[PDB]
């Protein structure tokens, strides 16, 4: 049995309801901080937030709750970015937790999601994400913005996502109260 | 299981030389010998280059291809000397006749290319003229005899480092074989079985036209088809160069083809989907397959070892929402991990039947081989694909495109 970068979920997605707004690319990737997970489409913001909250959600961006159904398979444009503004709210939230006790040269920034780690150039965990079967697929790798042994790539990898999940071989992406993307690491069997 | 791994040697795929010699290695095209071997008249041309150039053209193209004294190894079951020894073949090279051209580059070396005296007519140059003058000179001799094969200084001057000195003197007589009208090998057929005779047609874009390089599975017999386009072909498009195809396929065989491979570097289309079972009907099955040659997969090994994964891994993952009487047809992905091949391989696979992921995986690695510069590690690629791109390049200097379906894959190659 093999390891691998790749985090998945374990069954098919549910069906994604995703709020709406018309109006925005610069917008979406802010409000990701926030909590609120957005991808522009036909000149709308169709989005899912973990706010909950309708007053604190409209002074944070009228909203159409529940105004869309999105199948991930047909509409894995959507999905994608949805789950990558997600993952960056989760990575923005464990920020302040990660540098805690480290050097100044030594913290983890945000710059797909990319965590420059250790700048001199800088090496650091990009993320993808893919939609195939209907389901989601999340690969984590060292970058540098370079050929290196795979050991150092494990062990990178393994770094950046016990800091952001706790345990290497998961993680919880959330995208609203009902809905959460659980990803699991795949061994891939011989 | 619907997502694991496997190992796909390549002892499985092979090609072929003399006398059914079967190997998976290409480069024992010096063991075996050409498959279809022809004469080789040379005709070298060196272009704006110092005294040491010349020495080193002697050197090359006479010492260590003709003159027997000079005892140069080769690599695989060498005996010593030169082309016409350890590949059975005439090679006739006198190196008083090399030509001293003071380079427009075009017209200096056609005034230089004597056609009733020589099959091949090797260009010597520096990289800027050998990068600028490719393409155009390879077009520009496109139904003449002789087949030129562009060499630079560096490789020359590397001729002088001992270790390149005894790798780049092969992949410089596989292509003068290939360009003389020679075939080093042809792709073992019986490859073709565990994917469940065919076409494999590759489609690149001469940025506009379409490319058809379609070829038998063996890439015995090959042929372009130019459709132009009024990235994806067109419904039209593809109807027309798979009628083309087709007809050829029957020309040459005498039936059309029961199965029908074809190579992208892009999904397949609607468009290409009704086209593809607009002129198959539902009786020819067909494979399409989307190849990219980066994949975001990093699998890694176990602890006993610095986490190294054997090469020959293949990660199969079979798209359960395949269902082919309702207009879905994405079977499954591979990803061909590897170190040989330079680059990782990702191939969404489209197909009308249950089609094999370790048997598209096959077609792969024996496409991969199929190329006859198989040698110079750098440059392995699909066959079909790379060769439908050496034309879509070409074309653009083609003036009567009329004459495409004559070209052969060695005015390209």
């Amino acid at each position: 049995v093999l390891e691998s970068n790749m985090f998945k979920t374990e069954q098919e997605l549910p069906e994604l309801i995703v709020n709406c707004i018309e109006i925005a690319h610069k917008v979406v990737k802010e409000i990701s901080k926030y909590g609120i997970f957005g991808v522009v489409r036909e000149k709308k913001i169709f989005f899912t937030t973990v706010i909950e909250d309708d007053d604190f959600l409209k002074d944070r961006l009228d909203i159409k709750k529940n105004c869309k159904k999105i199948i991930p398979e047909d509409n894995k444009d959507y999905f994608s970015q949805i789950f990558l503004n997600a993952l960056r709210y989760v990575i923005y939230q464990k920020l302040e937790d990660i540098n805690k006790d480290k050097k100044e040269n030594e913290r983890w920034t945000i710059n797909g999601v990319y965590i420059c780690k250790e700048r001199y150039i800088c090496v650091g965990a990009k993320f993808t994400i893919k939609v195939f079967d209907n389901k989601a697929e999340l690969y984590v790798d060292r970058k540098l913005k370079s050929v290196v042994e795979p050991k150092t790539r494990y062990e990178f990898i393994r770094e950046i996502i016990q800091e952001i999940s706790g345990n290497f071989d998961y993680i919880n992406i959330k995208l609203s109260k009902d809905y959460t993307v659980n990803m699991t690491r795949t061994k891939l069997n011989e | 299981m619907s997502e694991y791994a496997t190992i796909l040697p390549e002892n499985k795929i092979n090609v072929i030389f003399r006398s059914n010699n079967k190997y998976h290695v290409p480069e024992f095209i010096t063991v075996f010998k050409p498959y279809e071997g022809r004469d080789i008249n040379l005709q070298v041309l060196v272009v704006n280059g110092d005294n040491e150039i010349y020495d080193l053209t002697k050197l090359l193209f006479y010492e260590i291809y003709v003159k027997d004294d000079t005892k140069y190894p080769w690599p695989y079951t060498k005996t010593r000397g030169g082309i016409s020894r350890v590949f059975g073949i005439r090679y006739n090279f006198d190196p008083s006749t090399i030509s001293r051209i003071n380079i427009d580059f075009i017209s200096s070396i056609s005034n230089q290319l004597d056609m009733n005296r020589f099959n091949v007519a090797v260009i010597i140059a520096n990289r800027k003229l050998t990068k600028e003058f490719h393409d155009k000179t390879k077009a520009a001799l496109i139904g003449s005899r002789i087949r030129t094969q562009f060499v630079t200084f560096t490789t020359l001057k590397r001729l002088k480092n001992r270790k390149y000195k005894a790798t780049i003197p092969l992949p410089l007589a596989v292509q003068l074989i290939a360009k003389a009208g020679g075939t080093p090998w042809i792709v073992d057929s019986s490859i073709y079985n565990d994917l469940s005779n065919g076409m494999l047609m590759g489609i690149a874009f001469a940025r506009t036209y379409s490319v058809g390089y379609f070829t038998t599975l063996n890439n015995y017999y090959q042929r372009f088809d130019v459709q132009p386009i009024n990235l994806y072909v067109p419904k039209e498009a593809m109807v027309k160069t798979l009628e083309s195809g087709i007809g050829w396929y029957k020309n040459i065989i005498g039936i059309t083809p029961p199965l029908l491979i074809i190579f992208k570097t892009s999904p397949m289309h609607k468009d290409e989907k009704e086209a593809i079972e607009a002129v198959l009907g539902k009786d020819i099955k067909w494979v399409f397959i989307h190849a990219q040659y980066n994949t975001p997969v990093r699998i890694f090994g176990n602890k006993e070892d610095d986490y190294k994964v054997n090469r020959g891994t293949v990660i199969i993952k079979k798209r359960k929402r395949w269902n082919p009487n309702n207009g879905d047809y994405l079977h499954s992905e591979i990803v061909i991990t590897a170190t040989g091949t330079p680059r990782p391989i990702t191939l969404n696979v489209y197909s009308s039947f249950d089609v094999n992921p370790i048997g598209v995986a096959e077609l792969t690695l024996s496409q991969i081989k199929a190329d006859w510069e198989h040698p110079d590690i750098r440059k392995r690629k699909i066959t079909v694909l790379k060769y439908a791109n050496r034309m879509a390049k070409i074309i653009q200097y083609i003036n009567n495109l009329s004459s495409v379906p004559s070209v052969d894959v060695r005015d390209v190659l």
